[PDB]
């Protein structure tokens, strides 16, 4: 089976590593809402996976932060589940061990709390035992 | 309830008319007296408390002025009685704090219907003619230590000076509660007890006294107990146990807890 | 692109991810978005507050499965007293706060606690009942665990292994519902608290009324000398009654004790080292009873002898076993020529634990190295004939998986000759526990070591560890440091101080147990000469303020006479120097004036009292503790700015 | 058998008590064997006997027959009454009670005989903290631990005067009522 991506280019891909794909094995096979390297590396997730492993999956996280969002919203259009649970267990990597002011800035993320709204969660969040 | 009750951490236990009042040495609290409440609550009305030095109160409610002399411990005992309608009560106190108790009985005699001593004495210091107590240089090395310890605490560091370290094999254990307080309230109870002095005032208590001391203590002597049976204005008696160390009613409770209900319940003294 | 651009499914499944609870209260406070999706995908919550403002209790967290009201300060204080005629509302309360539980774990001071929170949520799935108080006064037996049967239940889990009760509770309150007991899949009465185990009437009553279970543990005695022990005859009922059972762990009182004076035959005046109630062909009919079975757990005080028949049938009887757990067992591996035997043919095993087996020697270790080529942790306890070479034989063969080793009280093997047999495996090991010995007669990178455990003698230095070959740990975060003995009868230690400054060797060194509890002293009063257990607690805790801990469990040592564990002023000034401390829970008693010590520590957030031993202090009177001074201690500490 | 295998030592030793010796033989035979009173529906190791008189000596004596004969072991002293020598105010024991060194005797000694000599002199406390180990079958020390009873062999001495209903004061006739068998030594 060939595919296609958005911009045109057309990659090819195995039985087995189509099918780890919900939306690909539900599913030329034109693919317009991905890019060219996205399918690159996600077939190529799929193709290990018919293939301990955690270092594989560690080094596939070496990308820096939009192709790795790229990735998310391609995980999602696809439908697999291995490759969404991964990538949004290292987007909440990121999370842990950051103060509110570091992940806004490490995330472009605006700041909309009020001193006394920013009060009243921290009063809430004064309830768990961290 | 109300303020005084929940300053002292005053509890009520037991039936009964007459009423018991617990008071426990500098250094401990009303825990100390776990042992001997179980006895008491059959036929007796317990009252416990702690003091205002003691480790389990506020330590912002200790005024350092009001109880650096022995009359605010008085009163305070005095406020408490006062707040919890009792009156003609027995009190059991310990070392230091019957002397407190004493001198509340001076003040409002009404209130106290006997006093039971344990191991008492009116002054800690020994002089040339009276030998009542320690040389002032062993309490002297109590007070370094524990003017060092708030020196540390004042700076951020540990306190690690102990009465472990004290050399008089006495000192050690009598002085083992006062390292229970925050150092500058274990400063001013010491002091407020090197200052202490009630032999003047034996006379004018009135109230039956029971002394109750050990056999050969090494730190109290057992003629502070004739002292004071000679030198209190009332009727008292001396009983002698053979135990040892600053808590008997703690550490030997099979022999203290029997000679102290004996006390309690005798009144002819 | 950013997250605010995301569907919010993916945010909610990133945010789902998110277990680490400090990292979750950070992400709430980053934007509006963010703190709705934080609030919604929140499952676990532990409360941390106190009973007086428990009507101040937050309602955002509408999702929480499973919540733990356990930790409410003051720690052990009774939630609803039936004295007060409002406990009722808080009932009401925790309903409306947290309508979504599935998992409620409640610490049970009254009976009035359970009849009031438990019922609110009919979905309740899992429940967990802690008491380490006193047992209050019932007419009847089991009357307050009657309290749990609900006209609409399906409680699936019960957990009772910190419930303090009678054993005769348990099999009343089983007995009173069918419907309640056989909804059961899961029964969990492994508490080391009971005087003494449960009979061999109580647990086949048990086992009747739960035919369903699918995990069963329990504090069961053995002791032949007692009467009505349990023997082969409740084993076999076990089996008949619950041919389901994925785990069972059967256990001695004595041996789940945390002091090893209570369970260690070569530490008991005699006690124990004689044959119990048990055989090899009883337990072959009971192996042969559970085929779902995977992991096993038998623990005895009283030596059973010649079980290598048991375990050899364990192998082809129970094909999903993966966990195993002897105690006292004697003879599990004896090998004769080459040929594997005893529990060397459980060749699925994951887990081994071995504990007190006088026949087991170097061939019997290289025998279960060989057969059990699968083993991932390898436990073993009190085994004198052991020696260096068959422990790195063993680590050796097992080289490719073992990554957690337990060594522990081995006369032959010391903390130097331990280090030296999981030589092998010293890139490998992950989590390692050895016994500071240093009397034992007779490169270097432990780079995936993560956390070590210790046991030392009272008295002893900890300085020697480094020079025993624990020198490099780049990636150790956690060390567990347990101390036991009797220090009447000791001297003045001629060294200062216990060494904690060694453990600087350590650069990720962030988290500690001190576990001083097993030491019994003087508290208050020494007879003449001697020292109280204030001087033992400045030398094991001097230099802990230069470590860059950011959480300290604290176990005062014990007086055992007069009963206290109070906190003393050097310990108290000690652990006030930690400047970086996240977290410092003290297990044991302190007074106002040394907890607000703490106050120093500006880092500081999680502190709690917790009296989590039998028996826990019963009100105010009995100890230094005052319910004022937790909630004028909580109050200063969240004041700060 | 069992009766007469340790009557005729009990005799041996308190032949002045041939008829109380041959009752608590009896009982202490059938206790045993399981032909005693039953903590409800379940059945009970331990057996509390009540034995008055006012022969102290061969009390004594006599229940260190018992001890060396059905566990051969010595008895264990521990007195209530007006009767402490110098070796039953044990300081060694420091913080513990009567109460406490019944149970702390009792843990650590779960197979042996309990001695209680002067009942009627004890504490109404340590009388109260018996009932309550009698009724429940365990028995709780001064700080609230509870310690199961075993099977140990428990006889108290009392002093009234087959044990007489009509000699029993009213305050321990409930005492009389539970416990497993009264034995009235004569004089």
């Amino acid at each position: 089976i060939v595919l296609k991506s958005s911009d045109g280019e057309s990659f090819e891909v195995e039985e087995a590593v189509a099918l780890e794909s919900q939306t690909i094995a539900h599913m030329g096979v034109p693919l317009p809402n991905v890019t060219s390297k996205i399918l690159a590396k996600v077939i190529e997730y799929c193709k290990r996976h018919v293939e301990d492993l955690k270092a594989w999956d560690a080094d596939f996280m070496k990308i820096d932060q939009a192709t790795l969002f790229e990735l998310i919203l391609a995980a999602n259009y696809l439908n697999i589940k291995n490759l969404l649970d991964l990538t949004c267990q290292t987007v909440a990597d990121m999370i842990k061990g950051k103060t509110p002011e570091e992940i806004r800035t490490t995330f472009n993320i605006k700041n909309d709390f009020t001193p006394e709204e920013e009060e009243e969660v921290r009063r809430e969040n004064q309830w768990a035992f961290e | 309830m109300s303020s005084i009750g929940l300053a002292h951490n005053v509890t009520i236990l037991g039936s009964g008319e007459t009423t018991v009042v617990l008071g426990h040495g500098y250094g401990t609290d009303q825990s100390v007296w776990k042992l001997l409440v179980p006895y008491l609550v059959d036929d007796y009305k317990v009252l416990l408390y702690d003091h205002m030095g003691a480790g389990t109160t506020n330590p912002d409610y200790f005024d350092f002025d009001r109880y650096s002399s022995l009359e605010g411990y008085s009163y305070d005992l005095i406020a408490i009685l006062e707040e919890f309608q009792v009156s003609k009560c027995i009190y059991v106190g310990h070392s230091m704090s019957s002397m407190a108790a004493a001198v509340a009985s001076i003040f409002r005699p009404d209130l106290f219907h006997k006093l039971v001593m344990i191991s008492p004495t009116p002054r800690l210091i020994n002089t040339e003619e009276y030998y009542g107590g320690f040389e002032q240089k062993v309490m002297d090395e109590t007070l370094r230590s524990l003017d060092e310890n708030f020196k540390s605490l004042s700076l951020g560091t540990a306190p690690l000076l102990l009465a472990c370290d004290l050399e008089s094999a006495a000192m050690q254990e009598y002085c083992r509660t006062l390292f229970n307080m925050r150092p500058d309230i274990a400063c001013c109870i010491t002091r407020m007890i090197c200052g202490l002095d009630l032999r003047p005032y034996l006379g004018h208590v009135t109230v039956p006294c029971h002394i109750i001391q050990s056999s050969n203590d090494i730190m109290v002597p057992v003629a502070v107990g004739e002292y004071l049976r000679k030198n209190l204005g009332g009727p008292s008696v001396v009983e002698v146990m053979p135990t040892e160390g600053h808590l008997p009613h703690l550490s030997m409770p099979e022999v203290t807890i029997p000679v102290v209900l004996r006390h309690i319940r005798q009144d002819i003294t | 692109t950013a997250l605010n651009d995301l569907p919010d499914v993916i945010l909610s499944n990133i945010m789902a991810g998110v277990s680490d609870v400090r990292s979750r209260n950070s992400a709430s406070l980053v934007c509006h978005k963010w703190y709705l999706l934080e609030r919604a995908t929140r499952s676990a919550l532990t409360l941390r507050g106190n009973i007086r403002d428990l009507f101040m209790l937050p309602t955002c967290f509408q999702s929480t499965s499973h919540l733990d009201l356990s930790l409410i300060s003051p720690w052990g204080h009774p939630l609803t007293s039936a004295a007060d005629p409002d406990s009722a509302l808080i009932g009401h309360l925790l309903r409306h706060a947290f309508p979504s539980v599935t998992s409620l774990a409640i610490y049970a001071r009254d009976p009035s606690t359970i009849h009031i929170v438990v019922p609110q949520w009919p979905d309740l799935e899992r429940l967990k009942l802690v008491r380490w108080h006193q047992r209050p006064q019932t007419d009847a037996a089991g009357d307050e665990l009657k309290l749990l049967i609900s006209e609409c239940g399906t409680l699936k889990s019960l957990d009772l292994s910190s419930f303090y009760c009678w054993t005769d509770d348990v099999p009343a309150a089983l007995g009173s519902c069918p419907t309640f007991a056989a909804n059961l899949k899961s029964l969990n009465l492994l508490n080391s608290s009971f005087s003494e185990g449960f009979k061999s009437d109580e647990i086949k009553a048990i086992t009747k009324a739960c035919p369903n279970l699918r995990e069963f543990r329990a504090s069961c005695m053995f002791d032949p000398r007692y009467i009505g022990h349990a023997g082969d005859e409740a084993l076999v009922s076990i089996s008949v009654n619950c041919p389901k059972l994925e785990i069972l762990h059967l256990a001695d009182t004595n041996a789940l004790s945390s002091a090893r004076s209570d369970f260690d035959p070569d530490e008991r005046e005699g006690l124990g080292q004689e044959e119990a109630k048990i055989n090899a062909a009883t337990l072959i009919e009971v192996f042969s009873g559970l085929p779902l079975l995977e992991e096993l757990a038998l623990d005895l005080c009283n030596n059973v002898r010649d079980s290598g028949p048991a375990l050899e049938v364990l192998n082809s009887k129970c094909p999903k076993l993966k966990s195993v757990k002897l105690g006292q067992f004697h003879g599990i591996s004896l090998p004769v020529e080459s040929k594997l035997d005893g529990i060397a043919l459980c060749q699925g095993l994951e887990s081994l634990s071995i504990r007190n087996v006088d026949d087991l020697t170097d061939m019997g270790l290289i025998a279960i190295g060989r057969g059990c080529y699968r083993l991932a942790k390898f436990e073993v306890y009190g085994c004198k004939k052991i020696t260096v070479r068959g422990m790195r034989t063993m680590a050796s063969l097992l080289r490719k998986t073992l990554v957690d080793v337990k060594i522990a009280a081995c006369k032959k093997l010391g903390a130097v000759q331990s280090l030296k047999a999981l030589e092998p495996i010293q890139d490998r090991v992950e989590r390692l526990h050895i016994d500071c010995d240093w009397d034992c007669p007779d490169d270097k990178t432990w780079a995936r070591l993560r956390y070590v455990s210790l046991w030392i003698f009272v008295g002893q230095l900890l300085t020697p560890l480094v020079a025993a070959g624990l020198n490099d740990c780049p990636e150790l975060e956690e060390i567990s440091i347990k101390v036991e003995g009797d220090c009447r009868v000791l001297s003045r230690p001629t060294v200062r101080e216990f060494g904690l400054t060694t453990l600087l060797n350590y650069p990720k060194l962030s988290r500690m147990h001190l576990d001083c509890g097993d030491i019994n002293g003087y508290a208050h009063t020494a007879p003449s000469g001697q020292m109280d257990l204030s001087l033992w607690e400045r030398f094991y805790l001097i230099g802990v303020g230069h470590l860059g801990l950011t959480e300290l469990n604290y176990w005062p040592p014990q007086d055992r006479d007069v009963n206290q564990r109070s906190l003393s002023l050097p310990a108290a000034g000690l652990l006030q120097e930690c400047n970086r401390l996240r977290k410092l829970f003290i297990h044991g008693t302190a007074h106002e004036h040394f907890m607000m010590f703490f106050l120093r520590i500006e880092g500081l957030r999680d502190v709690q009292l917790r009296a989590d031993y039998y028996p826990a202090p019963e009100n105010d009177m009995s100890t230094e503790m005052r319910a004022d001074s937790c909630s004028r201690f909580e109050v200063a500490l969240n004041r700060r700015q | 058998d069992l009766f007469k295998k340790l009557l005729k030592g009990m005799t041996e030793k308190v032949w002045w008590q041939n008829d109380a010796a041959a009752a608590v033989a009896a009982t202490v035979s059938q206790c045993k064997l399981g032909n005693g009173k039953r903590r409800g529906v379940l059945s009970k190791g331990d057996v509390w006997l009540l034995f008055s008189g006012p022969d102290r000596v061969g009390k004594r004596k006599m229940v260190s027959a018992l001890s060396s004969l059905v566990y051969g072991t010595n008895p264990i002293m521990i007195q209530l009454g007006s009767r402490q020598d110098a070796g039953d105010g044990n300081s060694s024991f420091r913080g513990k009670t009567a109460l406490d060194k019944i149970a702390e005797t009792v843990k650590r000694s779960p197979f042996s005989v309990i001695l209680l000599e002067d009942i009627d002199e004890a504490d109404m406390l340590v009388r109260g903290s018996i009932k309550q180990a009698m009724d429940r079958g365990r028995i709780r020390d001064s700080h609230g631990r509870e310690i199961s009873l075993g099977n140990v062999i428990f006889v108290m001495t009392a002093s009234w005067h087959k044990l007489s209903l009509q000699c029993v004061p009213f305050a321990f006739h409930d005492m009389v009522s539970r416990v497993d068998d009264a034995v009235a030594f004569r004089a």
